[PDB]
Parts: structure tokens; sequence; C-alpha cells
């Protein structure tokens, strides 16, 4: 099988600046002339649409700021101008022998100003604890790059921690994120003070509750 | 054009499954069709491939005896019946239609229209219903907790309050959980398995 | 040497055929290149200059020669190819023995006396000459014969093709336009001399009969079969003829009887042979003791097409597509047609 590797995983690029994802298979992917690689745009939530085909044209409506080239086992994806509509997915797929093979998969994201997050903790409601369980929840919202480290200490816990990323938005190319601790019913109302702190590039938070 | 998945849904491991491909807005008989799969890495995985008559069929190694491609062109409708499913076989399926696009002096078989897919869940564990709990503290964040149930997907919104509002991806013992964030408040969370529209609001 | 010239005759009968819509095109070049130029044999200065003229010919008249090298070429082989021209004149009418064997010893045609007062006797000697030529493969080859008739001439022309690759099959449908009519269509999956071509929009698939005859199959793309008729030229298709490849293609093409019936007069007179029809004529040749036009000209074409790790392209003519029959020894076109629809 013709294996794909792309490079890189991951891509910052700045609005209006150039994005430029590689691509380099096993085996030659060209036959009578022509390179059977494809590219492919995914963003979360949506299917895949066809991109760049033939490995430099343009797919259909495909504006003109997306460029596809390459030949042999190299190939490479040129996106100019920079938009806030292009942080997706993108895989390149040859089409040359079978089976059929797609890349790992490159996140392109948007590089913008950093910001710091703002954080808000929850106690467990009345409903969970009668239940018989208790977890604390502590939201981090809006901020940026999506590297962050959020460390939960019960009255001065690293096991129980659960943690979840949202997408780039898209739209202000800001991120959030979710931790939620999650201990026994014994365990919780033994202590009162609960924090989770929040390490970011800008940082150098904590919110907290009795 | 336009294409729908169905028949998705939670199995246990080496059941069964039939997937349709509901085609419209051109001439399905004439088209190459294929399935594609999305893990949940999001990786993409070609499935399978039939010709526009059904003559030819294509699939790598991995589900050759496992997975089978078809197609009905009188009812204009791709279907692919799986069997022995695993649990690694977990994953988003699509099904798109292969157009060869001629280039130079010839051309390259590029799937240029996908349909919305449909989830299908391989696992031991049983339909649970999830737990919905408030989280109550110039703008000010509300909160929701969704824990407990089995299988994802599950929707959640919070009165249809479109802007600032954060769905987390869900992390699973079993059962899932997740949470959403807006900056009276009721949360509104559906699951697919027959729990029922929750209303619970935020209230100090 | 009369290739390019013959094949550039081709293309405006073709083309002139195409305006005059949506029918089944199909007809012999060459068949009507050699007919016509046997009836130069018989004209004078100003009647004779249009003829020659009017097929694409400073001219040597041994296009006679090379017009038999051809035929003799042609003559039983190695392939099943029926052709003839007949001329029939009415009774008394005192005709020149010397063309009538020139008309024989150099292009191998026959000359018959018919009554053309008795409109429905004279139409029966001359489709049953046609059949017996044909033998039941061509019937009823003319439908209207004028009163006035006083010199006809019938060519007619069948194909049936030995393909070098023996090609089981199956019913398809076919998109007459953006219609859907049904019919037969052969199938098989291999190695086809078949290439797209930017220039003219289409596919191009060559496959050569057992006879020493090739034929070249231009699949349009979605609505460009216009442009494709519009651009082709001689010089592209002797650059696809000397074009040696092989590709893997999975191929889908329909097995069809058509036939092509076309009134010489009116499709010839747009391009600009006009004197052997008109009033004024001068077939001194054929006749000494009176005026002679040719009254009637009525050409007939039939074919038969039947069978004799990576995903493929599949090239289904299952929509209008042209082709084009050559003569591998001389590169004459021998056959051009349109399939717009196989059921009629």
């Amino acid at each position: 099988d013709i294996v794909l590797t792309q490079s890189p995983d991951s891509l910052a690029v700045s609005l209006g600046q150039r994005a430029t994802i590689s691509c380099r298979a096993s085996e030659s992917v060209d036959n009578y002339g022509i390179s059977f690689m494809n590219w492919f745009q995914q963003k979360p939530g949506q299917p895949p649409k066809l991109l760049i085909y033939a490995a430099s044209n343009q797919g259909s409506g495909v504006p003109a700021r997306f460029s596809g080239s390459g030949s042999g086992t190299d190939f490479s994806l040129n996106i100019h101008p920079m938009e806030e509509d292009d942080t997706a997915m993108y895989f390149c797929q040859q089409s040359k022998e079978v089976p059929w093979t797609f890349g790992g998969g490159t996140k392109l994201e948007i590089k913008r100003a950093d910001a710091a997050p703002t954080v808000s903790i929850f106690p467990p409601s009345s409903e969970q604890l009668t239940s018989g369980g208790a977890s604390v929840v502590c939201f981090l919202n809006n901020f940026y790059p999506k590297d962050i480290n959020v460390k939960w200490k019960i009255d001065g816990r690293q096991n129980g921690v659960l943690n979840s990323w949202t997408d780039q938005d898209s739209k202000d190319s800001t991120y959030s994120m979710s931790s939620t601790l999650t201990l026994t019913k014994d365990e919780y109302e033994r202590h009162n003070s609960y924090t989770c702190e929040a390490t970011h590039k800008t940082s150098t938070i904590v919110k907290s509750f009795n | 054009v336009q294409l729908v998945e169905s028949g998705g849904g939670l199995v246990k491991p080496g059941g069964s499954l039939k997937l349709s491909c509901a085609a419209s807005g051109f001439t399905f008989s004439s088209y190459t069709m294929s399935w594609v799969r999305q893990t949940p890495e999001k990786r993409l995985e070609w499935v399978a491939t039939i010709s526009s008559g059904g003559d030819y069929t294509y699939s790598p190694d991995s589900v050759k005896g496992r997975f089978t491609i078809s197609r009905d062109n009188a009812k204009s409708t791709l279907y692919l019946q799986m069997s022995s499913l695993k649990s690694e076989d977990t994953a988003m399926f699509y099904c798109s239609r292969a157009e060869f696009i001629t280039t130079a002096t010839w051309g390259v078989y590029a799937m240029d229209y996908w349909g919305q897919g449909t989830s299908v869940t391989v696992s031991s564990a049983k339909t649970t219903p999830p737990s919905v709990y408030p989280l109550a503290p110039s703008m000010v964040t509300l909160g929701c907790l969704v824990k407990g149930y089995f299988p994802e997907p599950v929707t959640v919104t919070w009165n249809s309050l479109s802007s600032g509002v954060h769905t987390f991806p869900a992390v699973l013992s079993d059962l899932y959980t997740l949470s959403s964030s807006v900056t009276t408040v009721t949360c509104n969370v559906a699951h697919p398995a027959s729990s029922t529209k929750v209303d619970k609001k935020i209230v100090p | 040497k009369i290739t390019p010239n013959l094949a550039e005759f081709a293309f405006s009968l073709y083309r002139q055929l195409a305006h005059q819509n949506s029918t089944n095109i199909f007809f012999s070049p060459v068949s009507i290149a050699t007919a016509f130029a046997m009836l130069s044999l018989g004209t004078k200065a100003d009647t004779h200059d249009e003829i020659l003229e009017g097929l694409n010919f400073i001219p040597e008249a041994q296009i006679h020669e090379g017009f038999q090298e051809l035929l003799r070429t042609l003559n039983q082989s190695q392939l099943q190819l029926t052709t003839g021209n007949g001329l029939f004149l009415s009774e008394g009418l005192k005709l020149v023995d010397k063309f009538l064997e020139d008309v024989k010893k150099l292009y191998h045609s026959e000359a018959f006396t018919v009554n053309f007062g008795d409109t429905e006797e004279a139409k029966k000697q001359i489709n049953d000459y046609v059949e017996k030529g044909t033998q039941g493969k061509i019937v009823d080859l003319v439908k209207e014969l004028d009163r006035d008739t006083v010199f006809a001439l019938v060519n007619y022309i069948f194909f049936k093709g030995k393909w070098e690759r023996p090609f089981d099959t199956e019913e398809e449908d076919f998109h007459v336009d953006q219609t859907t009519v049904k019919v037969p269509m052969m199938k098989r999956l291999g190695m086809f001399n078949i290439q797209h071509c930017k220039k003219l929009s289409s596919w191009v698939l060559l496959m050569k009969y057992l006879g020493n005859a090739t034929a070249i199959f231009f699949l349009p793309d979605e609505g460009k079969l216009q442009h494709l008729e519009n651009e082709l030229t001689h010089d592209i298709i002797t650059k696809f003829l000397e074009n040696e490849d092989r590709r893997s293609a999975s191929l889908h093409l329909p097995k069809l009887s058509i036939t092509g019936t076309y009134d010489l007069k009116s499709v010839l007179g747009q391009l600009g042979i006009t004197k052997v029809f008109s009033n004024g004529a001068d077939l001194s040749g054929v006749t000494e003791e009176a005026p002679l036009k040719l009254s009637k000209a009525v050409h007939k074409a039939v074919l038969t097409i039947d069978e004799k790790m990576s995903i493929p392209p599949e090239v289904k003519f299952n929509k209008p597509f042209v082709f084009l029959m050559i003569e591998q020894n001389t590169k004459s076109p021998l056959f051009m047609g349109k399939v717009v629809n196989p059921t009629q």
C-alpha cells in the first residue's frame, strides 16, 4: 500500500500569510504524465470537500487562493492570503493504485493575538450529590493559543480529571476548554476548598469556591 | 446533488449493520460511488468503491471479508452491508461520488461530493440515558453537565441563544460525559437513543 | 496524395449534414467521391470543372487512378464491404458507348436503361438492383422518384467489420439528451488505444478492424459535442493515427445498426456541385443528342457494429458520439458518422 505521510501535523498561519502543507508518498503516484494526488479540506462537524485534483487543478468552485503543486512522490498545498474560513483538517489522497489511501491529516489553525482565558468554576449541583457523585467543573473560555495547563488542587489531585478542548472557533480564532474533576461523595464534602489553576502563555488564573 | 446516509447505530461486537446512501440531483446510475469512514481520531480510511453499473467492486484487504458494497440504481441508493463488526470499526461512515475528471490525455478519480455521514458505534456497553445537572455560580457564564450516557452523539442547546455557547467534546468507564457553557436559562439536551429532550433551568 | 483533399471533403460533407440536426449520420466519403469522380468522365469543361473543384481539387486528373488504386485496394480483399454505383437512364435517349465502358472498367459500376414514365416500376427496378447488390442489407433505397426523372445515380455501401480484438455483452441506457432510451451495450475491460484530448475535449478510442481498417470513436464531454465537430481537422486525426500507446480502461461500446439516406443533389449543391443538376447541364459525354441533367443522386450507407491494482476509468459510449473509419493502407476516410440514437 502506498503510504502517505503529511508534514507538518499542525500549522499556525497568521491572516494574510502563506500556508504550506507537504505530502510525501512511499511510492510514485504518477501515471500517464499526470499525478493522482488529491487534497481534501474538512472542518469539524462537516464532511470533507474536494479541494485540489490532479495535484495542481482547482476543484469545482474552489477559489484561486488554494494552490497545489508537486510531482512524483513529493507534493505541496498552498493557501495564499489566509482567511478566517480556512481553519480545518487537510488530507492528501492518492488514486494511482488500489487501495486508495489518505494522509495522516494536518490541522491548520489561525495565528492571532494572545488572549487570557476567562475562568469559571462551578460546584456540584444538589441533584448530582443526591445520586452519590460529585463533579466540579472549571470552564476556560476564549483563549489563545490552544496550549494551556490546568492543575486541580483539592485543599493543596491529578487522577480523576478529564479535560476537553473545543475546536478553534474559526471566527475570532479562540479556544475553550472544560475541566471536570470527578470524585466520590465520600472524598467530596470531606474538604471545603477546591481550586483549578490555569497556567497559560500570557499567565505567569485561579478560581475557587468554598 | 445531495447524499443522505442512514442506518448507523449501536451494535455489539460481531453484529451486523446495513447502511444506505440516498442520492439525488443527478443520474445515479452513471457515476462511481465510494464509502469512506472517519475514526474517532479524525483519520480518513477508504472503505469500498463500486463502478457505475455495479459490475466491479473494490475494497482493501482489511475489510475484504467483512464489508461488501452494492448499489440499486433503480432506487438511486448505495448500500454497505457490514458483518462481523469489531470495536475498532467504530467510525463516521460517509458515502461520496467518485467522478473521473479529465486533465491531460487522462484523468483521476476524485470524490467531489460527500454526504453528512452516519454514526456507527460498536461496543459492549448498553444504551443509557444521560443525567442532566445545571452549573450555576459584566457578563455571566452558566453551565450544564451531561454525564453517564451511551452512545455518542448527544445534542445539547440552551434555549434554541446563538452567541458565546461552547459545547465540549464528550470524553468516555463506558459512559460518555460532556459539559456545555454559555455566557431564566435552561439546558436542553437530546440523546438519539430514547432520552427525552430534557429541560433543566439554571437557578442560583 | 489524394487523401488530404478527400479527407477535407469528408468533413465539409459531414459538417454540411450536421446543419441539415438530431438524426443519425452515416455516409461513405470515398464512395460519394468516387461516384462523382466517375460521373465527371461524361462532362464538359464548365460542368466537369465544378465536380472536381467541388471535391476539394493544380489537379493532375490522375485522380481516377488514385481512385482506382483505392478501389482496387478495397477490391474483393479482406473485409465484407458492399459498395456499388448504379446509373439509371431513360430508354431511348441515344447513349454514348465510350462512357459505359469506362464506368465499368475504372469504377466497376453498372448502367441500366429504365422507363421513368412509370415512376412506380422504375423505383422497383432501382431498389431491386441495390437489394441484389446488398443482398437484403439495403431494402427500399428509393422512397420518392420525381416525375421528370431522366438520369439517376444511386450509391450504396454496407459495412460489417471484423474486430481484431474479438470483444459477454448486456443491455444499458443511452442518454440521447440531457431523454434516456435503452439499447444493448458491449463491454470489455483491458488495454485500449484510448486517451483524452484537451483540444477536442473528447475521448479518443482507436480499434482496428481485421480487414486493415481502423475505427476512431470520439466521445465528447458533457455538452461539447458541437465543439468537437467544429475542431476536427485532417491533421489532428493523423496525429491520433500516428499515436502508439496503451492504457487500462473499462470500455462500454454499443452494439448498433444505423442507416443513412441522403439526397446528394441538395447536400452537394451547397458544396458547389450544381452544374450537373441544373437545367444548363453539359453531360455531352453521356449523351450528345439532347441536353441531359442529373435528376436524382442518392447515397445510402448502412452500418452494423457487433462483437466479432488500480480502478480504471469507465469510458461509456452511452451518449451521442462521433466515429470515423479509416483505411489503414491509404489513410482515407472510409466512413464518418454520428450516433445519436441506436434505436432508430
